[PDB]
């Protein structure tokens, strides 16, 4: 009898606030450029793509 | 002499396309149109890999 756990009994809660804000919101952290050198935080999105695209 | 009639339109023509390519290479970081001449581009479903 010495390490005696404990609990707290609390609702847990999936409510469902303001969605279409939140869907939209992983979009603008992917940028497009219209350039030929790229900025070096597109640079690794753009050879990730690369990979699986080879794939499927 | 029609070689050296006709081809020597043909030798200006490619020493006047020897001045463009020294122009096109420009900056590295330069555009990404004017290096769409040289480096291809196509219609829909070319590049099969």
């Amino acid at each position: 009898n010495e390490n005696l756990f404990a609990s707290f009994i609390a609702p847990t809660m999936m409510g469902l606030p303001i969605v279409t804000l939140i869907i939209m919101f992983p979009s603008l952290l992917f940028p497009t450029p219209k350039r030929l050198i790229n900025n070096r935080t597109i640079s690794i999105q753009q050879w990730l793509i690369q990979l699986t695209s080879k794939q499927m | 002499a029609e070689f050296l009639s006709l081809s020597k339109a043909r030798i200006e023509a490619y020493e006047k396309e020897l001045e463009k390519m020294k122009n096109i290479i420009p900056f590295d970081q330069m555009t990404i149109e004017d290096l769409n001449e040289v480096f291809p581009e196509t219609k829909l479903d070319k590049k099969k890999y």
